[PDB]
C-alpha cells in the first residue's frame, strides 16, 4: 500500500509525505486515509497515533 | 508566607517582561529585482 | 649564608605560583571547558539535499522547507524541463527571523535563519511566470536541507534521463534487479533494461547507447537474461536475474 | 551555610554570562566577484 | 573526492584547526581548473576567508 | 567485506566513509549495513561499537 | 592555615592572564604581489 | 631573619627587571640596494 | 636496514627520516614499519622508543 | 695527524678548524676524530677537552 512519513511537524500541525511522496497536511482532528482517526499528534518523540493504534515515525532514511 | 514576595518579585520581572514579547510583531519586506 | 637561599625560593614561589603541571592541567581543564560549552543538546540535522516539483493547482499542498538556526540554505529553481528559470523579484515576511542573499540575476537564493522555532512564509515572482508562488518554511526539523530544487510546473524561459543514467542518477520508478558473474550496473524502472559499464556489449545489440566523456557507456534495451560482453579483445557471456 | 549563598551567587553570575553569550548569533556575508 | 549533487548523496566535509590555512582549489571532473563565481558564508565569527 | 572508517566525529552525528570511500553521517540510534545497528557511540576518543560487538574506529595511518 | 588564600589569590590572577593569553587569535594575510 | 623580606623583596625587582629584558627583543630590519 | 633520525620532535606528534629520504610523522601509538610499534615518545632528551626495544635519537651531525 | 685549533668559543658550541683548514662545530656530546669525543668543553681559556686526554687550544700565533 502507501506509508506516510512524517516531514516536517510542530505541536498543532503536522506535514507528512506518503511513500509515494504526497504531502499532507493534517492536525490532532483529521481522518488518515487507510488507516483510520489521527488519535495523537506529538512532535517530539517521533510518535504519531492513529486510531487502529498504528504508530508512525519520522521517515528513516531521511534522519 | 513570606515566599510570596520573593515569589511577587521573581515572577513580576519576568511576566512583565514576557507579556510584551508576543506583542511587538515585524512587518513585512518587499524585494524588486530587476 | 641559607638566608640567601630561602631568600631566592620565597622570591620564586611569589613570581611563579602555578607549578608547570599545574599549567597543563589547568589548560586541559579550560580546553574541556570549551568542548562542554561548544556541545550541542540532541543530534545534529541530517545535512540533505532534496528535488521536488510544485504543484501550481488552486488545492495542491503548499511546498514546505525545511530550515535550522544559523545555518545556510540554498534555493533553486527550474522549469519542468529543468531549465535554470531566473527570478523577477520575491517578498519575506518577519524579517528578523531569516536573512536573504540574492543576486539580481540568479535564479538561486541563499538564505539563513536567525531563531530557532518561527516558522515563516515566502513569496517568488519569475520573469515570465505571472502567478506568484507562496511556500512555506519551519526551522529547526529533524533534517537539514543544504539544497532544495524546485521544479515549476510551466515552460521556462529555456528548454535528460539517459544522461542523468548515464551519470549515476537513476530514473524515477527504478528497481534493484539482481547481476551475476560481472561489474556491470543493471536497473529496471519501467520495464527497460538500463546497463551501465565501461565494455562493449555484442551479441544482444542495443537501440539506444550513451557514453561519457570520461568513457562510460550506458545502454538502454529490452529485457535479455543473458548478456554477451566483448573487452581485451575476448568475448564472454554472462546471465542476469528478472 | 553562607557557602551556598555565595556559591549560589557566583554560578548565577557565571550562568548569567554565558546563556548572554549563548543568546548572540551573527548573520552570513555575500561576497561577489569579477 | 569526487562530489555528487544527488539528492541523496552527502556535502564534502573538511577538516580544519585554529589558526591553520585550510585550502581548497577547484577542479572539474577532468581534474582541469574551473574559476569561481562567487560565494557565501555563515558566521563568519569562526571563519576568516580570502579570496582574490 | 567493506569497512568504513570515522571521518569525522561529533557528539550525535558521526561521519563514516566506507571502504568504496562512500561517506555518510549516522546517529545513535541507527542500522549499519555489513554490521547492523550501533548500538553505542562514544564522541570521546573516537570510539563506534555495533549491536554485532563490532568496534569502528579511524584509519590507523591516516590519523 | 590562612596562608592558603593569599597562595591562591596570587595564582587566580596570574590564572587570569593565561587564559586570556590563549583566547586571543590573529587572522591570516593575504600576501599578494605581481 | 626580618632582613629575608627585604632581602625578597630586593631580588623581585631584579626578577622582574630582568624578565622584561629576556622578553622584549626587535625584529629585523632590511636593507635593499639597485 | 633503513635507520630513521628525528626531525621534528614535539609531544604527540613526532617527525622521522629515514635513511631513504622518507620524511613522515606519527604519533605515540602507530606501527613503525622497520622498527615494529612506538612504545614511548620523549621530546626531551630526543629519545624515541620502539616496542622491538629500538631506541631513535637524532643524528650526530644533525642535532 | 690532524691538528684542530679552536675559532669560537661559546657555551653549548664551539667552532675550531684544523691544521689542514678542515672546519667544523661541535656540542658537548659530539665526536672528534683523531680526537675521541669531547668529554667537557670549558668557555675559559678556549680549552676544549677530549675523551682521548688532549685539550684543544687556540693556536699561538692565530689569537
Amino acid at each position: 500500500r502507501i506509508i506516510y512519513y512524517i516531514q516536517a511537524v510542530i505541536p498543532g500541525r503536522a506535514w507528512l509525505i506518503g511513500s509515494n511522496g504526497s504531502t499532507l497536511t493534517v492536525r490532532e482532528g483529521s481522518k488518515i486515509p487507510g488507516y483510520g482517526m489521527v488519535k495523537l499528534i506529538d512532535s517530539l518523540q517521533g510518535r504519531i497515533l492513529t486510531s487502529s493504534g498504528q504508530v508512525i515515525k519520522f521517515s528513516q532514511e531521511d534522519s | 508566607q513570606q515566599e510570596i514576595q520573593q515569589r511577587t518579585s521573581d515572577m513580576l520581572t519576568a511576566a512583565t517582561q514576557l507579556v510584551q514579547d508576543w506583542k511587538q510583531v515585524e512587518t513585512q519586506v518587499y524585494t524588486e529585482g530587476t | 649564608e641559607v638566608i640567601d637561599k630561602k631568600a631566592f625560593k620565597d622570591m620564586t614561589r611569589n613570581l611563579y605560583p602555578l607549578n608547570p603541571e599545574q599549567v597543563v592541567k589547568l589548560k586541559q581543564i579550560y580546553e574541556t571547558s570549551e568542548y562542554a560549552k561548544a556541545a550541542t543538546p540532541g543530534t545534529p540535522p541530517k545535512p540533505t539535499a532534496t528535488s521536488q516539483f510544485v504543484n501550481l493547482s488552486p488545492g495542491s499542498t503548499p511546498p514546505v522547507i525545511r530550515l535550522s538556526q544559523g545555518f545556510v540554505s540554498s534555493l533553486v529553481f527550474l522549469d519542468s524541463t529543468g531549465a535554470p528559470w531566473p527570478i523577477a523579484a520575491y517578498d519575506l515576511g518577519d524579517p528578523s527571523s531569516f536573512n536573504i542573499q540574492w543576486d539580481k540575476t540568479s535564479n538561486t537564493l541563499m538564505i539563513q535563519a536567525t531563531k530557532l522555532y518561527n516558522y515563516g512564509n515566502l513569496a517568488v515572482r519569475l520573469r515570465g511566470l505571472n502567478t506568484p508562488v507562496m511556500l512555506t518554511l519551519i526551522p529547526g526539523q529533524k533534517a537539514v536541507d543544504y539544497r532544495v530544487d524546485l521544479r515549476v510546473q510551466g515552460y521556462g524561459p529555456n528548454a535528460d534521463l539517459l544522461l542523468h543514467v548515464l551519470e549515476g542518477v537513476p530514473p524515477p520508478g527504478s528497481r534493484r534487479l539482481v547481476v551475476s558473474g560481472g561489474d556491470a550496473r543493471a536497473w529496471l524502472s519501467n520495464e527497460k533494461m538500463y546497463v551501465r559499464t565501461n565494455l562493449t556489449i555484442l551479441s544482444p545489440g542495443w537501440l539506444a547507447s550513451m557514453t561519457s566523456a570520461d568513457g562510460t557507456h550506458a545502454y538502454e534495451m529490452q529485457k535479455s537474461p543473458v548478456l554477451l560482453v566483448s573487452w581485451h579483445g575476448k568475448v564472454m557471456q554472462l546471465k542476469v536475474e528478472g
